């Protein structure tokens, strides 16, 4: 009735096409269980809006800042606040945001009055999608707009793993890692640069520093599941 | 079971019933349910207010010596700071000065008990026979002669709400004090220029890693 | 029905309603100790005397310590303590241990008689006068009376609550003595020595590093 | 009708092919009755997955070695690990026995009283110790993603793989343990040399299996 991510199959029981995105991908049946779909729904959403930000902060530091590379730019950014003020703040902050969301997770509508003024309030909602202050603008149909929302979503997702395997082979940006590609596509695929055969595995060598020695301390800066690398 | 009208510390959660709001400052808060029981519970809240009446007394009587010091005011205690008051040299000896404390707050303290056991029944002065409290008084709130100003006559719930919400604010202070003083050997308005100094670089993470 | 190890099968002689009645009561008597009633009774009577006796010592071995490592007070090591003493005593330790038993003797004997016939040492014309006061109350192992000078007994909403501590606190206090009398010869130091020692590096100083009490290891 | 380890045998009558990987294996007829039957299932089950954790632990860290990232054979990790750490073995070892002694114990009494570890006495958890069947606690703790709360037949599908698999790593183990003592090399260095000429590289040729060789 709905488009499959696999043509010509059938969707699990459990998935009927209700959840925006749902296109009957579910092969470990990780979503039988109703509570642990609405976890996981709530779960994809903030993951996939984290990665679009994430996705899209990375590729205007490139454009705007050329010089410094995303993967280093915990250690290269020097601002006043210093390292443990910055945490500071981040930690206190992040925690009320996060306790509140998940506050109206467990019990919806439970944390749509704002705490200082009594006279603002969120209207009625669907858990995870908070609209009033946070929407003041809908473009068009929400349901349309849900579907864009999580498909632009998954893709970031990917992308951002793609960032993180890039940049810890070639020890590049997302944008200079692809013109490498446009010059020699033929010798730049991660096929051209590994290969594993019975009596010999080749593997490419991790192009960030075992360790970063940062303000009298040394951060590990492990590359990811190296020994499994093709 | 907590009524849902009431302020909650955790707006959404579900308190229990037995704290049902008719103690001042009643939020709800009792994760470990340490007042479940009726009978603990009122001892627990006449300690909660002797804790807390203390401790403001006490805050008070450490930032402002501390802060007419620094303003420049001069008197013999002046300087001193609140951890060291007590080698200071008074006019009697510190152990002269326990005694005395002690037959003076028996008398004061056993007739706060008396009244805790049966309220009412030591509202009456023992030596100027006609003086009394007024007989409509309750455990933890004398009146009379301890309210001279008649402010209990006002909108009492929400000043005894006021008092509540001071004291446990006062309390946490006083652990600061003692916190503050044993892992930075200053006394607490000292700390608090510090901070003010250079906020983004004086935080407890950046002050006990480094005597870590 | 609470149980010392959840799922087990608590002993039948422990879930009748005189024995859930004892303080304390979780299901555990494994050796079957106290199947006999009328052993089960006295059994309570001496977890009693060593829970109060324990308490008592404890104390009288952990506040001096903690105050002489504090500085307030300068006492020897509980083990060294009846040494130093006799030096400075006016008796020798001989004269004094007979003059213990004999003032101990009188009184756990009219406690010894209450046990058999509960209220009998209130027997009139024994004491002089005083016989009143020694009845007991309803239940053996709480005399109450003189030996309840503030008469927290009297308020029954607590009494339970009371007996549970004074039980909890007592079989604390126990573990504890048999704690020092370990950890003396296991690391010839005293008790507050040892907690030190351990809160400084826990991990390389405990007792499987002693050398003592994992021989195999 | 179901497929047996011995096709011709019958399977015997105390397997009836309820649980899962039964293939009508029991020669010995140590499981005929269904009392014992019940605490081997267990014992089976974990002895499985532990056998599955330190066939996945020690072909993860072989395969660091082998590729030249610093990790030590599984035959000398441990003193690797403690002198390089710095720790006492006696007090890791005590340490151990503390953990597993307790979550045993636990499990221990729920095989003699089946729920009776989801009274609330552990810190007034309840469900999360309830247990679902013998040897399958489930739960939220235990089975957070509730994948034994969702499809049925899913369920006994995965039971199915867990014991196979499990059985699997058993064998497994008994090799890395075999290997080690006939080659004295690592799991990885066995089937590094067994590639590289399979037909004189092999058991039959290490000089320790057929001594008569
Ligand atoms: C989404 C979060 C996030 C991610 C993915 C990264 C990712 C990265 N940072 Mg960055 N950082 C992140 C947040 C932050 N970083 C920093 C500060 C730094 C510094 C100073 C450095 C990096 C570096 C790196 C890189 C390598 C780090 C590594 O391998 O560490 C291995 C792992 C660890 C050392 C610890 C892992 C901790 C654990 C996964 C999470 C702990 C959670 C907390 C307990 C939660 C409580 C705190 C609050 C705030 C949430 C990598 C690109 C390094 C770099 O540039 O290398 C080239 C580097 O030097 N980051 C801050 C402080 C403002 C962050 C705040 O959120
Ligand atoms: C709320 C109650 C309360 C609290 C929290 C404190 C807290 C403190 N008093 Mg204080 N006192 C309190 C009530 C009282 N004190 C005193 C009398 C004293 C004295 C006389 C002294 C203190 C000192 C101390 C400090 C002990 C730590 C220390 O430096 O040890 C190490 C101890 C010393 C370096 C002091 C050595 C010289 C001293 C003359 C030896 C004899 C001291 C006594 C044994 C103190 C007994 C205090 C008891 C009765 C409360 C600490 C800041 C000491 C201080 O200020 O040290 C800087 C101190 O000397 N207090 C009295 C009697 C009026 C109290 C009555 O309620
Ligand atoms: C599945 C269990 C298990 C097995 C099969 C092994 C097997 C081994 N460990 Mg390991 N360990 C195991 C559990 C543990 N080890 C350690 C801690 C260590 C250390 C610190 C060391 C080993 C070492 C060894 C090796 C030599 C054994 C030995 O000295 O035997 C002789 C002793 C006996 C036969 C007595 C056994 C009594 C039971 C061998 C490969 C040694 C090694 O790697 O040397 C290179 C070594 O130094 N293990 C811990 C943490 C407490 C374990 C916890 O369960
Ligand atoms: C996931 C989010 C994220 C994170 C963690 C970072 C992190 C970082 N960015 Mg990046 N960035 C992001 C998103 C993010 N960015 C996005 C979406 C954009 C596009 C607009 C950019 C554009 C950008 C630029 C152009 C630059 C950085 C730079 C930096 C670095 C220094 C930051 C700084 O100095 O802040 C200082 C902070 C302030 C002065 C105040 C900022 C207040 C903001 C605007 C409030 C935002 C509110 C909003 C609702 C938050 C949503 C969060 C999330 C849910 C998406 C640091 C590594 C700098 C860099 O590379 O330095 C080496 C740099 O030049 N970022
Ligand atoms: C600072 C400590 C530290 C350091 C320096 C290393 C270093 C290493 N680890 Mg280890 N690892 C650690 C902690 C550490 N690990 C912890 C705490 C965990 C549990 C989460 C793991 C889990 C782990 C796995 C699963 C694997 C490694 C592997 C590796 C190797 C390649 C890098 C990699 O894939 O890392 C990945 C590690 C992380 C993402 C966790 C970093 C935590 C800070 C390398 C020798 C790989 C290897 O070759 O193993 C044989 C590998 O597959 N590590
Ligand atoms: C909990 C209440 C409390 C307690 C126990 C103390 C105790 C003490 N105060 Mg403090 N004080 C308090 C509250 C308290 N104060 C308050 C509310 C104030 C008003 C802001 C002050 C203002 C104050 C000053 C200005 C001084 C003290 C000083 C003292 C010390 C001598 C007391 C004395 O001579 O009394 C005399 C009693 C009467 C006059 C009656 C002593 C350690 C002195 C000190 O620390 O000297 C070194 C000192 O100079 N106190
Ligand atoms: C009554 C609340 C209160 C206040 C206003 C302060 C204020 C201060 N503390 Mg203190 N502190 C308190 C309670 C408080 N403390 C308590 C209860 C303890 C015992 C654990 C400590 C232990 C402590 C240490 C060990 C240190 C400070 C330090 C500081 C400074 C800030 C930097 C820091 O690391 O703070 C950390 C403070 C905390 C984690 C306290 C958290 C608990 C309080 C009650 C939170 C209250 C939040 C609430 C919204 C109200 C706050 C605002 C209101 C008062 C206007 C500053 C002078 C540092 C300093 O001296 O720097 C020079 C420092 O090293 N405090
Ligand atoms: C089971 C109980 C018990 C026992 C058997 C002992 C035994 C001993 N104690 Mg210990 N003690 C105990 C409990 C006990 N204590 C308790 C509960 C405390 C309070 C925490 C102490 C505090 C304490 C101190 C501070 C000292 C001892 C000392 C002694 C030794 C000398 C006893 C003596 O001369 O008594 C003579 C006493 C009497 C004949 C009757 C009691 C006299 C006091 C002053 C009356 C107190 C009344 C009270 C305040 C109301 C001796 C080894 C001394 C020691 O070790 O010296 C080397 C020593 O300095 N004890
Ligand atoms: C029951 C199985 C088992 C056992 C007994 C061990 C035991 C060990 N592993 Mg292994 N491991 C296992 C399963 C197991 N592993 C699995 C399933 C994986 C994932 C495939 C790994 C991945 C792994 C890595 C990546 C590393 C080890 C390492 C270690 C050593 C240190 C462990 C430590 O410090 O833990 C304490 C850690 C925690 C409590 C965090 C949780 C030790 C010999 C380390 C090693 O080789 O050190 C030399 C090491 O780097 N293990
Ligand atoms: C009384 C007591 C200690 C008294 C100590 C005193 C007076 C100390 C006094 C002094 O220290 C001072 C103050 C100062 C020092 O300078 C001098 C001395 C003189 C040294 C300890 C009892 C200590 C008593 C102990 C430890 C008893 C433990 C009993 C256990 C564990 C029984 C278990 C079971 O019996 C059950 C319950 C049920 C069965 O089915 C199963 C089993 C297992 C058999």
């Amino acid at each position: 009735s709905r488009p499959l991510w696999l043509p010509g199959s059938t969707p699990p029981a459990h998935l009927k096409g209700d959840l925006p995105g749902d296109f009957g991908f579910d092969p470990l049946g990780l979503g039988a269980n109703a509570e642990s779909l609405k976890w996981f729904k709530e779960s994809e959403l903030v993951h996939s809006r984290w990665a679009m930000a994430a996705v899209a902060g990375i590729l205007v530091q490139e454009i705007v800042r050329p010089d410094v590379f995303w993967y280093n730019a915990g250690k290269e950014v020097e601002s006043p606040l210093g390292p443990l003020g910055l945490l500071a703040v981040e930690f206190f902050l992040m925690h009320w945001v996060e306790v509140r969301r998940w506050q109206d997770l467990r019990k919806p509508g439970s944390v749509d009055q704002d705490p200082i003024f009594s006279q603002y309030k969120l209207p009625p909602h669907e858990v995870g999608y908070p609209g009033g202050v946070f929407a003041p603008f809908i473009p068009g149909d929400l349901a349309e707009l849900k579907v864009k929302e999580i498909k632009n979503g998954r893709l970031a997702m990917l992308a951002f793993v793609g960032f993180v395997m890039a940049a810890q082979v070639t020890g590049k940006g997302p944008i200079a890692a692809l013109q490498e590609h446009l010059a020699d596509p033929w010798g730049t695929t991660i096929f051209s640069k590994a290969a594993v055969v019975p009596g010999q595995a080749v593997a490419p060598p991790c192009k960030i520093p075992a360790s970063v020695s940062y303000k009298g301390i040394e951060i590990p800066t492990p590359c990811f599941l190296q020994g499994l690398w093709p | 079971k907590r009524d849902a009208a009431l302020p909650s510390w955790m707006p959404g959660a579900d308190l229990p019933g037995y704290l049902n709001g008719t103690l001042p400052g009643d939020f709800g808060f009792d994760p470990l349910y340490l007042g479940q029981d009726p009978v603990k519970l009122k001892w627990y809240a006449q300690a909660e207010l002797m804790n807390a009446r203390f401790a403001m007394l006490a805050v008070a009587g450490i930032l402002v010596p501390e802060l007419l010091s620094n303003i420049g005011f001069s008197w013999p205690g002046a300087g001193v700071a609140w951890y060291d008051a007590g080698k200071f040299e008074y006019f009697a000896p510190a152990s002269s000065l326990f005694g005395v404390q002690m037959l003076l707050f028996a008398w004061v303290e056993i007739r706060r008990y008396q009244d805790f056991v049966k309220p009412g029944s030591a509202n009456q002065d023992p030596i100027f026979t006609n003086n009394k409290l007024p007989d409509g008084n309750e455990p933890g709130y004398p009146g009379g002669i301890f309210d001279p100003f008649g402010w209990s006559k006002g909108d009492i719930k929400s000043l005894k709400l006021k008092e509540i919400k001071n004291g446990r604010l006062a309390m946490l202070a006083f652990a600061g004090f003692i916190g503050q003083a044993y892992t930075t050997g200053t006394t607490p308005l000292k700390n608090l220029s510090t901070h003010l100094a250079d906020p983004w670089s004086t935080t407890v993470w950046q002050n006990d890693l480094a005597r870590l | 029905r609470q149980s010392w190890l959840p799922g087990s099968q608590i002993p039948a002689h422990l879930d009748t309603p005189a024995a859930q009645a004892l303080a304390g009561n979780f299901g555990f008597d494994p050796l079957g100790l106290g199947k006999d009633p009328v052993a089960l009774r006295w059994y309570q009577q001496a977890e009693l005397i060593h829970c109060r006796t324990a308490m008592a010592g404890v104390a009288g071995i952990l506040i001096p310590g903690l105050l002489t490592k504090a500085g307030a007070l300068n006492v020897p090591e509980w083990y060294d303590a009846g040494k130093v003493a006799i030096e400075n005593s006016f008796a020798p330790w001989g004269s004094l241990l007979a003059v213990q038993l004999f003032l101990c003797g009188f009184v756990e004997a009219k406690r010894w008689q209450d046990i058999r016939k509960p209220g009998s040492q209130g027997e009139p014309g024994s004491f002089l006068g005083f016989e009143a006061s020694l009845k007991g109350t309803s239940e053996l192992g709480y005399p109450g009376g003189p030996f309840d000078p503030l008469g927290l007994s009297k308020e029954a909403d607590k009494w339970a609550d009371w007996k549970l501590k004074e039980v909890k606190n007592g079989r604390l206090a126990m573990l504890a003595f048999l704690g020092f009398v370990a950890q003396k010869y296991a690391t010839g130091a005293g008790p507050v020595d040892n907690l030190a020692a351990h809160l400084k590096d826990p991990w390389h100083v405990n007792y499987a590093t002693n050398g003592v009490s994992l021989p195999f290891l | 009708v179901r497929p047996v380890w011995f096709p011709g045998n019958p399977p015997p009558a105390h397997l009836d092919g309820s649980l899962a990987g039964d293939y009508g294996f029991d020669p010995l007829f140590l499981g005929q009755e269904p009392q014992t039957l019940k605490w081997y299932v267990q014992a089976e089950l974990v002895h499985g997955r532990f056998a599955m954790l330190g066939a996945a632990g020690i072909i993860l860290t072989s395969i660091g070695a082998k590729v030249g990232l610093g990790f030590p054979e599984w035959y000398d990790a441990g003193k690797v690990v403690v002198e390089k750490n710095n720790i006492d073995f006696p007090t890791l070892m005590v340490i151990q026995f503390y953990l597993m002694g307790w979550a045993e114990t636990k499990r221990w009494y729920d095989f003699k009283n089946p729920g009776s570890q989801a009274d609330g006495s552990f810190l007034g958890f309840t469900e999360e110790f309830k247990g679902l069947e013998n040897g399958y606690p489930g739960g939220r703790f235990f089975d957070p993603m509730g994948l034994s709360r969702g499809d049925a037949a899913k369920y006994q599908e995965y039971k199915q793989k867990e014991v196979k698999n499990g059985r699997l790593a058993m064998i497994a183990c008994l090799g890395f343990a075999a290997q080690y003592a006939a080659t004295g090399k690592g799991p990885l260095d066995n089937l590094a040399d067994h590639l590289a000429d399979p037909n004189h590289v092999n058991f039959a040729t290490n000089g320790v299996s057929i001594p008569i060789a």
